[PDB]
């Protein structure tokens, strides 16, 4: 049996993507720490413990689920889109994730609020006319109080629709005090969406929409995501393990469950 | 950086329509408002009118029927339009950045133009007529005897006043214009020594670019 | 919407503190109103100095603050300096309509007191010809800047044809301003004395003729 590392990652031979202290999410969303990782492609994206977000506080309900569907896919490759907000105030961001000479937030959301007086019944569709499917990331806002909540949308409290043929996510914002991170005791929490070829993408809302800038170009799942603080050389290794490249000369391998690439069985 | 310029005509006739605009660089008009707001000579400010980021609008009650913002977001460019333009309108306009934090939740004017300056009148380009200005009433008080030089009804500005071709410079005081009928009038005051007035010439001379003309005036006692 | 009031000017020296203050008619100044406070440099050149009523601006000085003073906002300035003379406007947010203030003109006492030296001139023949009078009555080099011009016929006062020039600073920084009486000749000929009034820093300087 194989059981032991050389305790390294080799380079070689497959496309290592080492985030450093992004994890991939962060790199998704654009935590400007991790601008860095744009359009960034993998066959095995390293996650390291380093690793801490630093923008507007976000809680992501299927986690582990989205961060696999975009492991796999292996690209990063984002489609800026034109998404027409007429009545709201685009680019909206803050403190807790500055950027430049002041506030930010991720490069790939729109925060829109209220223009002046009002917020509209936002409502715009967005059809998928090409030949694979579009990953829309989006989100809602949740603000602590019901004084936020109104200065930003107007609206004693808002509701989020993005619905597809064949899908329908409502989710209605929920106002309240989550503990302080970065300063704010207010989250976000990120959702999903994926559109087939010849669907229509459709956001209508009327108050807490941190809306999508444009889509993820999905590939099929051929790479992969491990979470290794495993040092990465330069070599030629085809078995990768979260302790580090291991020969496939033997037919089963011990060393861990989890590894990339032409591997011995594990036991 | 942030920035923003306003460009207009300068002059426009009562009865016209007036059309300032303010290019904004370093930020984008869907992430922020522009607020225009107007200084009359000699008075406060006052705001006309606000073109939110959604392009929604909000004008100040008053001027309101007569106002009108708008903006192209893809050149830049918010623009002031006003109608049935009056005299009282002559006022440098400005364009001020509307700034909205969303952590304190607080409105702001921050970026404020260089503004461009605009008068309402229905004057044809009219040379000054200029009347020399002498004491009179000579008291003898002490050794400096002061000359003025009148410089009435021109348009528009601005008129160069200079004594004796510019040989004299000492104490040559020369007023800002004021706005009698529609016409600018100004003066200009040179004082010299009794011992030399009016033993020597003290001359005015007048020049005003605008209708080439240059009148000089000799002030007699 | 309302009508903010505040302070004409005011005169400071350097170190003192000065409090320009900022009121609303229709009642007590709240965070609602988000008081700005604009700073008017030379030649109409503004400046955001403080939002949201206290939040102070990054190129503002540290010395310069906002706050609520009972019902009224205000602004602080801790130690002024010369180079704090300046209009500084208020302005007070009433639903989605701003409401300026007047301004206050902000004297910062930098030179030694300056008596203007004013002269009256009589109209001239060739004005005269044309049936026209108009009294020049020149005020120059005082200082501080700030004079009222008053003028009177026949020791009776004056109400109509008069205009006066704001102050101008001077090249020695003193100042200088100017005053115009316009009647007709007719008008002119009508009375026998006529009287420019120059009131600074309590006292009146008046120069007069016939
Ligand atoms: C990402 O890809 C798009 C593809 O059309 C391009 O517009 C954008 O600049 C790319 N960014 C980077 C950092 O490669
Ligand atoms: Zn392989
Ligand atoms: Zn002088
Ligand atoms: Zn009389």
């Amino acid at each position: 049996v194989q059981s032991s590392s050389t305790g390294k990652i080799c380079n070689n031979p497959h496309r290592i993507l080492d985030g450093i202290d992004c994890t991939l999410i962060d790199a998704l969303l654009g935590d400007p720490h991790c601008d860095v990782f744009q359009n960034e492609t993998w066959d095995l994206f390293v996650e390291r413990s380093k690793a801490f977000s630093n923008c507007y506080p976000y809680d992501v309900p299927d986690y582990a689920s989205l961060r696999s569907l975009v492991a796999s896919s292996g690209t990063l490759e984002f489609i800026t889109e034109g998404f027409t907000w007429t009545g709201v105030i685009q680019n909206g961001g803050s403190n807790a994730c500055k950027r430049g000479p002041g506030s930010g937030f991720f490069s790939r959301l729109n925060w829109l609020t209220k223009s002046g007086s009002t917020y509209p019944v936002l409502n715009v569709t967005m059809p998928n006319n090409d030949n694979f499917d579009k990953l829309y990331i989006w989100g809602i806002h949740h603000p602590s109080t019901n004084q936020e909540q109104t200065s930003l949308y107007v609206q004693a409290s808002g509701r989020v629709t993005v619905s597809t043929r064949r899908s329908q996510q409502t989710i209605i914002p929920n106002i309240g005090s989550r503990p302080w991170v970065r300063g704010l005791s207010s989250r976000i929490s990120i959702y999903w969406t994926i559109v087939k070829p010849g669907d229509v993408l459709v956001i209508n809302s009327n108050g807490n929409l941190i809306a999508p800038r444009g889509y993820f170009k999905m590939r099929t799942g051929k790479s992969s995501i491990m979470r290794s603080d495993a040092p990465i050389d330069t070599c030629i290794s085809e078995c990768i393990t979260p302790n580090g490249s291991i020969p496939n000369d033997k037919p089963f391998q011990n060393v861990n469950k989890i590894t990339y690439g032409a591997c011995p069985k594990y036991v | 950086q942030v920035q923003l310029k306003e460009s207009g005509p300068g002059l426009v006739a009562p009865s016209q329509s007036l059309s300032i605009t303010c290019t904004v660089s370093g930020f984008l008009l869907i992430s922020n408002g522009v607020h225009w707001v107007r200084q009359p000579p000699g008075k406060g400010l006052e705001w006309l009118g606000v073109i939110w980021a959604g392009g929604n609008t909000n004008y100040n009650s008053a001027l309101m029927s007569r106002v009108s913002i708008s903006k192209d977001n893809s050149k830049s460019q918010v623009f002031l339009k006003m109608k049935s333009l009056q005299t009282d309108d002559t006022a440098m306009y400005y364009c001020a950045r509307d700034f909205y934090d969303y952590d304190v939740f607080y409105y702001a004017m921050d970026y404020w133009g260089q503004g461009t300056s605009v008068t309402v009148s229905s004057a044809k380009t009219t040379p000054p007529s200029v009347y020399p200005l002498a004491p009179g009433s000579a008291a003898q008080t002490n050794s400096m005897v002061t000359l003025g030089c009148l410089v009435k009804g021109y348009f528009p500005e601005p008129v160069t006043v200079t004594w004796n071709s510019g040989s004299l410079s000492s104490g040559v005081h020369t007023f800002p214009a004021v706005l009698q009928s529609d016409l600018y009038t100004l003066s200009s005051s040179v004082t010299v020594p009794s011992s030399t007035w009016p033993s020597e010439t003290v001359t005015c001379n007048v020049a005003h670019p605008a209708s080439s003309t240059k009148v000089d005036k000799k002030i007699v006692p | 919407q309302a009508v903010v009031t505040q302070e004409s000017a005011l005169t400071t020296s350097p170190g003192e503190t000065v409090t320009l203050t900022c009121r609303s008619s229709t009642g007590a100044v709240t965070t609602s109103n988000y008081a700005n406070w604009v700073q008017e440099k030379p030649d109409h050149l503004f400046t955001g100095l403080i939002g949201g009523t206290n939040n102070r601006a990054p190129g503002v000085p540290a010395r310069f603050s906002g706050s609520l003073i009972g019902d009224k906002a205000a602004l602080t300035i801790t130690g002024a300096q010369t180079e704090d003379e300046a209009i500084y406007f208020c302005a007070l947010w009433y639903s989605n309509h701003w409401v300026f203030g007047g301004g206050t003109k902000l004297t910062v006492l930098g030179q030694p007191k300056s008596s203007p030296s004013v002269t009256l001139f009589p109209p001239s023949s060739e004005e005269l010809e044309t049936n026209k009078a108009t009294l020049v009555c020149t005020i120059t080099d005082f200082y501080p800047g700030v004079v009222t011009v008053d003028w009177k016929v026949d020791g009776t006062p004056v109400t109509q044809g008069m205009e006066t020039t704001q102050p101008s600073k001077q090249s020695n920084n003193k100042y200088m301003a100017s005053s115009y009486l316009t009647l007709t000749a007719r008008a002119w000929e009508r009375h026998s004395s006529y009287s420019c009034q120059v009131t600074h820093e309590g006292h009146t300087v008046e120069k007069s003729l016939s």
